[PDB]
């Protein structure tokens, strides 16, 4: 419903979490461009080596994406040029945060919704080294989980400023106080209910848990992209390319040496092919990843480091805070958001005037109460009189449309009497 | 509508026309038999079949 | 139709993108940002161009005193890019050299 | 004066996730390091002076 | 006998042809709930016929 | 070859419409469902609404 006096001001807020999940580097792998074309024939390679320097192209392509995967785990997560740890008291004034740090119990300390992401993700893994291996990754999984409770304990006990030179300490409600003053509302309207934040901000955190134990999509995507390909360039030696047979020992024992170059030579050709191809789509898909991987390290310095006004980047809703946790070739954001709940609509008025003088509101809005009026913040609903204090002059009420009369208080005044 | 001393016709690859018989001669227009692919929805083997 | 060569129709048809971009406006028209970050709240449209001016650190005063000019040049300025965008072949170009 | 390091070997010797490696040896503590290896360890030179390979240290720990 | 070069290609296509939907979705669909401008016009002097 | 050539075009051109669609996406959030501070994000001179 829209009318020209007409708005509509929320009485309520509800704290959310958001789960946005983004990989920010799949497995390395480097084939043996010689070795997978040549099953360990001196002829094979004798013949191979005339067809240019395919294998070293190859191979370079291969250790750039590696080289690239390494540098985009360390862009993402090492953010923070100091570890820091949460105080052995967790006293955060009501917000039970047991949820995100780590646990000591647990002998891979690694946080219960970090150990949940992790136990979600899982021929896939086992080639038998035909002439291909895996790199292992340069950060373990151990180090990750490290750089991740230190930008958590960071982002707890010392609000935005670790990001932003030393880390200064802040009790964490007048933490929240700070980010609920970015949004907009006024830090009171924290400090008014703040145990009810707190079981709500708590409750939330209680959800997503359940909401990621029942998902993953994008990180299982790449995991099986990566496998699948993998596996069809494997599965290729078996073809014939229009020769004899598929191996190179049969061909060779069964037809004379002169005689098995013009037919080992297609079979050379077909098994490059297809390796250029395994290439090609692994740079295109390293491309991508690369660019996913800019983008979660650009949400964690922002959202995670620091409040962002950007309206849909840290979640839905108005952005309050972010926590960062792991995941198997992947991060994890759980944005705390805040969102408007139960809307009262008012009748309004751009200014008030009185004794030939305009009067529009410092910061707020007007709002009706059926017979008086109120001026109050933009987004909570907080009404509060008219005084000289919340409002500015500009004016004589004869040009602004949609004035209404009223009486502005004078603080002054009661000295007077 | 064709000049009256062409035998073939194409745009790109091949539609051609006017049949080759020396007694009788006629426009006949060459297009495929509407090739196309199949897909198939399956709710779920392990909800329904 | 050629040999082997076949399009896809889109997921969404043209009327159901115009729906959802009809839908963006009214929501930005009647209820200014907030039905993009939860429940949508109604405000009257000169009130939501006021918070608007105060978001770039004009004062609110200055479009309840100049509200008339302002709609003239809003209202001057649509439909100036209207009849604009139909005088050169490539103001699409950016769209039509993808196709 | 370099170190090598295999891939797949079952192997100055020192074992590491990511491959044998010879040439040079770990040290107890740990630096910040300016060439990686693998599985969380990675070389450096350091003063006689040789060739060293340690786990990365993430940086100075301090608590709030 | 050439290999599963077929299946790669189609593969890669059938990729690309969902993606771009992806792309339209993700562009357009900001809003769950669709809206409806009020039949009153009396926008305050703001002309949005065009 | 001829159609490994053209879908690896079509590839890089999928990549580089992704890229443009995300772009498009983010002006739409940041654009149209709200104020942007970001000076050149919303054309030339301050942001007013999109
Ligand atoms: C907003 O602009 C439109 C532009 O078309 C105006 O529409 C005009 O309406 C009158 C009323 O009969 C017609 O005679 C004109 O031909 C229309 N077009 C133009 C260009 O004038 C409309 O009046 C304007 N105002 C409102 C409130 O919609
Ligand atoms: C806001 O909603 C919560 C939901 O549990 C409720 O407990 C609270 O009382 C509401 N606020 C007010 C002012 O009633
Ligand atoms: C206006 O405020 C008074 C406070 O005393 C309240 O009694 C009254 O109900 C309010 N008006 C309406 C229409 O509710
Ligand atoms: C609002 O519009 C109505 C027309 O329905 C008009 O009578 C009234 O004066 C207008 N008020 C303002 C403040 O624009
Ligand atoms: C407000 O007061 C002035 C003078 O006291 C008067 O001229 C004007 O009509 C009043 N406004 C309304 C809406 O009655
Ligand atoms: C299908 O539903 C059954 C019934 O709960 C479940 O056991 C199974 O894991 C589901 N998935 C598959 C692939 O069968
Ligand atoms: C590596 O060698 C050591 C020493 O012989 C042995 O204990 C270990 O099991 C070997 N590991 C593998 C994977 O071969
Ligand atoms: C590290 O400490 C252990 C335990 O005292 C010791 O056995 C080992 O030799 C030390 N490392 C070096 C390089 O001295």
């Amino acid at each position: 419903a829209y009318s020209n006096n007409s708005i509509a001001i929320p009485t309520n807020f509800t704290i959310s979490v958001t789960t946005e999940i983004l990989p920010v580097s799949m497995t390395k792998t480097s084939v043996d461009c010689t070795m997978y074309i040549c099953g360990d024939s001196t002829e094979c390679s004798n013949l191979l080596l005339q067809y240019g320097s395919f294998c070293t192209q190859l191979n370079r392509a291969l250790t750039g994406i590696a080289v690239e995967q390494d540098k985009n785990t360390q862009e993402v997560f090492a953010q923070v040029k100091q570890i820091y740890k949460t105080p052995p008291i967790k006293d955060f004034g009501g917000f039970n945060f047991s949820q995100i740090l780590p646990d000591p119990s647990k002998p891979s300390k690694r946080s219960p919704i970090e150990d949940l992401l992790f136990n979600k993700v899982t021929l896939i893994c086992a080639q038998k080294f035909n002439g291909l291996t895996v790199l292992p990754p340069l950060l373990t999984d151990e180090m990750i989980a490290q750089y991740t409770s230190a930008l958590l304990a960071g982002t707890i006990t010392s609000g935005w400023t670790f990001g932003a030179g030393p880390a200064l300490q802040i009790p964490f409600p007048m933490q929240m106080a700070y980010r609920f003053n970015g949004i907009g509302v006024t830090q009171n309207v924290l400090y008014e209910n703040q145990k009810l934040i707190a079981n709500q901000f708590n409750s939330a955190i209680g959800k997503i848990q359940d909401s990621l134990s029942s998902a993953l999509g994008k990180l299982q995507d790449v995991v099986n992209q990566n496998a699948q390909a993998l596996n069809t360039l494997v599965k290729q030696l078996s073809s014939n390319f229009g020769a004899i047979s598929s191996v190179l020992n049969d061909i060779l024992s069964r037809l004379d040496p002169p005689e098995a170059e013009v037919q080992i030579d297609r079979l050379i050709t077909g098994r490059l092919q297809s390796l250029q191809t395994y290439v090609t789509q692994q740079l295109i898909r390293a491309a991508e990843i690369r660019a996913s991987a800019n983008l979660a390290a650009t949400k964690m310095s922002e959202c995670v480091l620091g409040q962002s006004k950007r309206v849909d980047f840290c979640g839905k809703g108005y952005h309050l805070m972010s926590f960062p946790q792991s995941a198997p070739h992947g991060v994890v954001f759980l944005h705390v958001t805040y969102v408007p709940a139960q809307e009262k609509n008012f009748t309004t008025a751009p200014a008030i005037c009185h004794d030939g003088k305009a009067h529009f509101p410092r910061e707020g809005v007007f709002v009706s109460n059926g017979t008086h009026w109120f001026v109050t913040q933009r987004n909570f609903y907080e009404p509060q009189i008219i005084t000289t204090d919340n409002t500015f002059v500009s004016g004589n009420c004869d040009v602004v449309i949609g004035i209404v009369n009223n009486t502005v208080y004078d603080p002054l005044q009661p000295e007077l009497d | 509508k064709f000049l009256p001393f062409q035998q073939f016709g194409r745009d790109i690859a091949d539609t051609t026309d006017a049949v080759r018989d020396p007694q009788t001669l006629e426009i006949l227009d060459i297009t495929p038999c509407s090739f196309g692919g199949v897909s198939v929805i399956t709710p779920g083997t392990n909800t329904s079949n | 139709k050629f040999n082997g060569l076949t399009v896809l129709p889109p997921l969404l048809t043209d009327e159901m993108i115009a729906q959802y971009t009809s839908a963006l406006l009214a929501g930005t028209i009647t209820s200014g940002w907030t039905f993009g970050a939860g429940p949508a709240l109604q405000i009257p449209f000169p009130m939501q161009m006021a918070y608007r001016f105060n978001g770039i650190g004009v004062t609110q005063n200055v479009l309840y005193e100049n509200q008339k000019l302002i709609a003239n040049q809003f209202n001057s300025a649509i439909g100036k890019i209207q009849d604009s965008l139909s005088s050169t072949p490539s103001a699409l170009g950016k769209l039509q050299d993808v196709v | 004066q370099v170190a090598v390091l295999y891939q797949d070997v079952n192997c100055n010797v020192f074992q590491t996730r990511a491959g044998c490696l010879i040439g040079a040896e770990h040290v107890n503590n740990s630096y910040e390091c300016d060439i990686p290896i693998g599985a969380g360890i990675c070389a450096s030179y350091q003063t006689s002076q040789s060739i060293i390979a340690y786990t990365m240290s993430l940086g100075a720990e301090n608590s709030v």
